[PDB]
């Protein structure tokens, strides 16, 4: 949409491991959004939509984050040249489920979805040769964050559901958990926000925001309190 | 005298689903190595004496986990990249080899710790005119990643010319391999499957067929809960694990505890 940027984010921070600690500093050096780093902000309201959706570089990872009450933001898609050309990763979110698919795909001109039910065709006329599927539960006031990273063919995504009762993000540490470790190969270099937004059966239509990070490499101190849950860290580079 | 241990407890995932390797190995058709097919095993029990069951080999060449006693390990993924190349290239799939096909066709990470089996199939694989569904690449402008499938047939580039219509200098990538009944053993076709292994202590498994025991407790035992062995005691712990974690350690970053298989308990391990 329109891209403000923010210099102050303090998060981004998420379990490096799989192994449990407690009452412990830990030192790992691995993919995590810089302390103060550069996040861009989308803010779109909805004659159709603010501004037709733009396509973002992956880069690294991804750190993705919203505090949306209308819930239109309900998926993401990866991949090269999102085209038919290439294998892509679509990820979707709806009122009962999670559906990831890895097919090839040929996503129409306007990506977003039309909501009146919902309709697959308006993310894509068709996709063939496909060879994943995964069912999840839905990913759900709160400001919803998520980390997509894409390290030696596993596409791990990590996420948290913070509540927020104000307008500004709370000033304090959350730390993101493990969600879903896809084994696919695939090679993103490219990905775009998917947008559910409804026709309100040139009309209008509820607002969406939403925050884009990267991620860099970098050396963190990690502090594990009683129960091992994160509670603060430093960035060793700042 | 108890500090020893005083028993042998092994747990395992109850899990009865064998994994498919009779299928990915007894395929009626293989993918030729320049797009080889790439499978996964997972959520099974990895019993790799069917391997022997299903043909004499040629080579079996395990590199990482040397051992071909397999059936004691529990692998967070498993995956399974079948393809078919002649015998004078099977040696190009050992991850330190270059040549057509380590360089442009499958190359195997250097690191590599998995298995390379080898097959003879000149009675399968050979037609009587010549079979010519096997095609190999033998021209690219870079080498070959770990792992990559090029699969583009477009004309590649030569001399300094836009390069448009083949013949003059430009050349089709694939060659094809007309295999015949009549060839030596070095000119003959072999099936040729890489069981990449991912051994990352036991985040998530597919174990070989190990038979699970009771556990014990505040005794010295000699453990093996999935992937970690070991001897300690076994205490129920009283710490907070995430839903995703599977074991626990130190402020000197060794073990401490595990999550069992079969009940999700957390256990402590004290050194005895
Ligand atoms: C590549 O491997 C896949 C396995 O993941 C093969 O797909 C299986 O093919 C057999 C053929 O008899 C079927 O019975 C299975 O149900 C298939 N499973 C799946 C998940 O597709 C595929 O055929 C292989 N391709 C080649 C060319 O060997
Ligand atoms: C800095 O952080 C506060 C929240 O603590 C936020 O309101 C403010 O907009 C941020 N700074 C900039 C550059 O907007
Ligand atoms: C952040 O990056 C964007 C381009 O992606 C740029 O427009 C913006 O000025 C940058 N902000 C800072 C503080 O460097
Ligand atoms: C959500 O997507 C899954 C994927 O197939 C589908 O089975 C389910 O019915 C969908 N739910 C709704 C409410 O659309
Ligand atoms: C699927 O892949 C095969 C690979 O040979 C290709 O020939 C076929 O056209 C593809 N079909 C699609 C993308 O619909
Ligand atoms: C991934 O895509 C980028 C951009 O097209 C390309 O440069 C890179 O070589 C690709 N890698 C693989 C493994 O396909
Ligand atoms: C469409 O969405 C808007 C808010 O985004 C909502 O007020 C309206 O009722 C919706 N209409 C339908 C038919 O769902
Ligand atoms: C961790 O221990 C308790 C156990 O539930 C938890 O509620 C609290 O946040 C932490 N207590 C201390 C003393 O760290
Ligand atoms: C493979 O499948 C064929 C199908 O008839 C079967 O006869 C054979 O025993 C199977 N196993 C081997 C090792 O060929
Ligand atoms: C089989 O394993 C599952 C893993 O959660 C466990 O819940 C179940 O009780 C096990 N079966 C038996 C008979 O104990």
């Amino acid at each position: 949409t329109t891209t403000q940027s923010y210099t102050n984010f303090t998060r981004g921070v998420y379990y490096p491991d799989k192994v449990f600690r407690s009452s412990v500093l830990h030192l790992t050096q691995d993919l995590f959004l810089p302390f103060f780093s550069n996040v861009t902000w989308f803010h779109a309201i909805s004659g159709t939509k603010r501004f037709d959706n733009p396509v973002l570089p992956f880069n690294d990872g991804v750190y993705f984050a919203s505090t949306e009450k209308s819930n239109i933001i309900r998926g993401w898609i990866f991949g090269t040249t999102l085209d038919s050309k290439t294998q892509s990763l679509l990820i979707v979110n709806n009122a009962t489920n999670v559906f990831i698919k890895v097919c090839e795909f040929q996503f129409c001109n306007d990506p977003f979805l039309d909501v009146y039910m919902e309709s697959e065709s308006g993310v894509y006329s068709s996709a063939n040769n496909c060879t994943f599927e995964y069912v999840s539960q839905p990913f759900l006031k709160n400001l919803r964050e998520f980390v997509f990273k894409n390290i030696d063919g596993y596409f791990k995504i990590y996420s948290k559901h913070t509540p927020i009762i104000g307008r500004d993000f709370p000033q304090g540490f959350s730390a993101l958990e493990p969600l879903v470790d896809l084994p696919i190969g695939i090679n993103i270099t490219r990905f775009q926000t998917l947008l559910a937004l409804n026709r309100s059966y040139g009309w209008t239509a509820g607002a969406a925001d939403y925050y884009v990070g990267y991620l860099q490499p970098r050396t963190f101190l990690l502090k594990y309190n009683e129960n091992g849950t994160i509670t603060d860290a430093v960035d060793c580079a700042l | 005298f108890r500090v020893q241990p005083t028993e042998s407890i092994v747990r395992f995932p109850n899990v009865t689903n064998l994994c498919p390797f009779h299928e990915v190995f007894n395929a009626t058709r293989f993918a030729s190595v320049y797009a080889w097919n790439r499978t996964r095993i997972s959520n099974c029990v990895a019993d790799y004496s069917v391997l022997y069951n299903f043909a004499p080999f040629f080579a079996f060449k395990c590199y990482g986990v040397s051992p071909t006693k397999l059936n004691d390990l529990c692998f967070t993924n498993v995956y399974a990249d079948s393809f078919v190349i002649k015998g004078n290239e099977v040696s190009q799939i050992a991850p330190g080899q270059t040549g057509n096909i380590a360089d442009y066709n499958y190359k195997l990470p250097d690191d590599f710790t998995g298995c390379v089996i080898a097959w003879n199939s000149n009675k399968l694989d050979s037609k009587h005119s010549g079979n010519y569904d096997y095609w190999y690449r033998s021209l690219r402008k870079s080498k070959l990643k770990p792992f990559e499938r090029d699969i583009s047939t477009e004309i590649y580039q030569a001399g300094n010319k836009p390069c448009k219509g083949k013949g003059p200098n430009c050349y089709f990538p694939l060659e094809s391999y007309g295999f015949r009944p009549t060839y030596g053993v070095g000119h003959q076709p072999y099936r040729v499957v890489v069981l990449s292994f991912e051994l990352l202590h036991a985040p998530a498994t597919v174990c070989g067929p190990k038979k699970s025991t009771n556990l014990v407790k505040n005794k010295c035992v000699n453990f093996n809960f999935n992937g970690l062995t070991g001897t300690g005691v076994l205490t129920k712990s009283n710490k907070k694990f995430l839903p995703f974690q599977q074991f626990g350690r130190d402020i000197v970053d060794t073990t401490d505890a595990v999550r069992d298989p079969q009940t999700l308990e957390i256990l402590d391990i004290t050194p005895c």
